[PDB]
């Protein structure tokens, strides 16, 4: 589906970053399964990846803070949680 | 008598960690066991005639009390195999029995210290233990566990003296305790844990 | 069976485990292990022999 | 259905109220759907089996068993 | 490239080196002072007790861990029981000795003059509880020598030094024991040139 990742790389003026960011992005979406924000039209995790990159809702800021929102919101899960050892013991 | 049957016989004590620590191993291997949390000024009959050295706790089945943290933990771990407890090549296995030996000759005594030290000591040592312990911490990153993935003997002796950390006046201060406290939340939790723990040694966790 | 274990053990040598000394040890495994054997509880694990 | 075309014993049912239908000559469990009760503590036995797994007694069921 | 840094006076040093001796190891030992040995040992050893083992990538400080690895790794001939119903005898009944009798023996040497006769006969009396006993079996409750009574060949040849001696009774069934004991060649090849002159064996 993606031939070329010459307009992938204008939002990421670099190839060398280009080959780190979707190759992080394009694990999400195969361990830890996460879920492709484009539509998928039957294409691999790689070229997916590469195709969010173009349309600017990944990049290497976006892709931190879209997790570790979620890396504190599991210790929201941690206190939260933490009263289920709160309750449970008195 | 009290080893009448093929029953065990175990005088523990509610507070004292040698029954906390046994009854883990003791409980961990799935055997029917007789928990009777008694004192020191005054425990059952039997905890004084049968025990010529009288120390706490005392297991006894069918031919002698064993009296030790060391020997009643051992003697399971030899004669109920499964699930194993200590590891295979006598290389890595005694060395096991060697952090058992650098704990109970150095983290007990700050456990003692501060039950019958004075007012720096109890943070003195709180000084000496609440950062080495912390001088600890990358040790969890690679290994599950105390530096072995099953979960063995060694790890045991740390938990009933990581069950006790507040209980005595103790917090964590630094950077990377998310690696040991969140490892907290591996070990003390557990079947062999939850189902061991003596509800008097649990509300100092609130 | 030495399965997820150290060393494989004796009949009786369990005997003192399971507090029951007995010739019931050479049965539970028996009969036991019949189960295992009828069929859809080997159907994966029959897949292995050739 | 699948639940249908099982060994007599592939339903774990107790070994002697397995015996007693067993030993009375019975082939497959498709043909228990079409058990009848005038043909057999035996019968609480046959009863909680067939209503736990997606059984059940003197049901409707042709052409059957073709191998 | 096993080496042992072992006293060459204390009984704990001369207890390890029966289990060496006694297996077939071949070990050199490098000495210590007078139980102090060099300050170059913090470094392997940041207790500095010995005795202390060391064998390419080990290191060991206690007669407990010395002593058993030796035999859980080194298997013929073997000095314990087999089935794990005696283990847990002998496992203790050593656990006993090194409780009892051993911290006993500091105020005959560590403590003054005092209390040297403080724990003299009180201890006495002891040696000879066991002492009928030895019309049971050849050994400390063994028909063959075993790692139990490791802690008594060098705890009895410490006796002349120390003070407390047979007469009598309490020399009738025990003084066979160490007429039977120091003569195996284990501890005949252990004994050393500073802990010989403790007797005229």
């Amino acid at each position: 589906a993606r031939v070329t990742v010459q307009d992938a790389v204008e939002k990421i003026g670099n190839r060398f970053d280009l080959v780190l960011v979707a190759a992080r992005r394009a694990r999400q979406m195969q361990v830890g399964g996460k879920d492709p924000l484009v539509p998928e039209e039957n294409d691999k995790t790689t070229v997916i990846a590469l195709r969010e990159i173009e349309e600017g809702l990944i990049n290497n800021q976006i892709l931190d803070v879209r997790e570790r929102q979620e890396q504190q919101e599991q210790e929201a899960a941690e206190l939260q949680a933490v009263t289920a050892i709160a309750e449970g013991r008195r | 008598a009290a080893n009448k049957r093929s029953v065990m016989t175990l005088f523990s004590g509610p507070t004292d960690i040698y029954s906390h620590q046994v009854r883990i191993v003791l409980a961990e291997k799935g055997v029917s066991f007789e928990i009777e949390h008694v004192e020191k000024d005054n425990p059952p009959q039997d905890l004084i005639d049968l025990n010529p050295n009288q120390s706490v706790p005392t297991l006894v089945d069918r031919e002698l009390t064993l009296w030790e943290s060391r020997i009643i933990m051992e003697y399971l771990d030899e004669r109920f195999p499964h699930p194993p407890l200590m590891p295979v090549y006598p290389v890595a296995r005694g060395e096991s029995r060697l952090y058992m030996h650098r704990i109970e000759k150095d983290w007990y005594t700050l456990m003692n210290t501060i039950i019958n030290g004075s007012a720096s000591e109890a943070d003195a040592a709180r000084k000496q233990l609440r950062e080495e312990l912390l001088a600890i911490a990358p040790v969890f990153g690679q290994k599950p566990y105390f530096l072995s993935d099953e979960f063995s003997l060694v790890d045991c002796y740390l938990a009933p003296l990581l069950w006790r950390l507040p209980q005595l006046g103790i917090e964590f201060s630094g950077p990377g305790a998310k690696e040991l406290k969140g490892y907290m939340t591996r070990v003390f939790e557990r079947d062999s844990f939850l189902a061991s723990l003596t509800e008097a040694e649990r509300e100092m966790r609130l | 069976f030495g399965i997820d274990m150290n060393t494989d053990y004796t009949l009786e040598e369990v005997g003192k485990q399971f507090d029951v000394t007995r010739e019931r040890i050479r049965q539970i495994e028996a009969k036991a292990l019949r189960k295992l054997r009828h069929p859809s509880r080997s159907e994966v694990l029959r897949s292995f022999l050739d | 259905d699948p639940i249908l075309l099982r060994p007599v014993d592939d339903l774990e049912l107790t070994v002697r109220s397995a015996n007693c239908l067993k030993a009375e000559a019975i082939h497959y469990i498709g043909d228990l759907v079409q058990r009848t009760e005038v043909e057999l503590k035996s019968l609480t036995e046959i009863k909680d089996v067939l209503a736990s797994r997606g059984l059940s007694l003197g049901m409707r069921l042709e052409n059957w068993p073709p191998a």
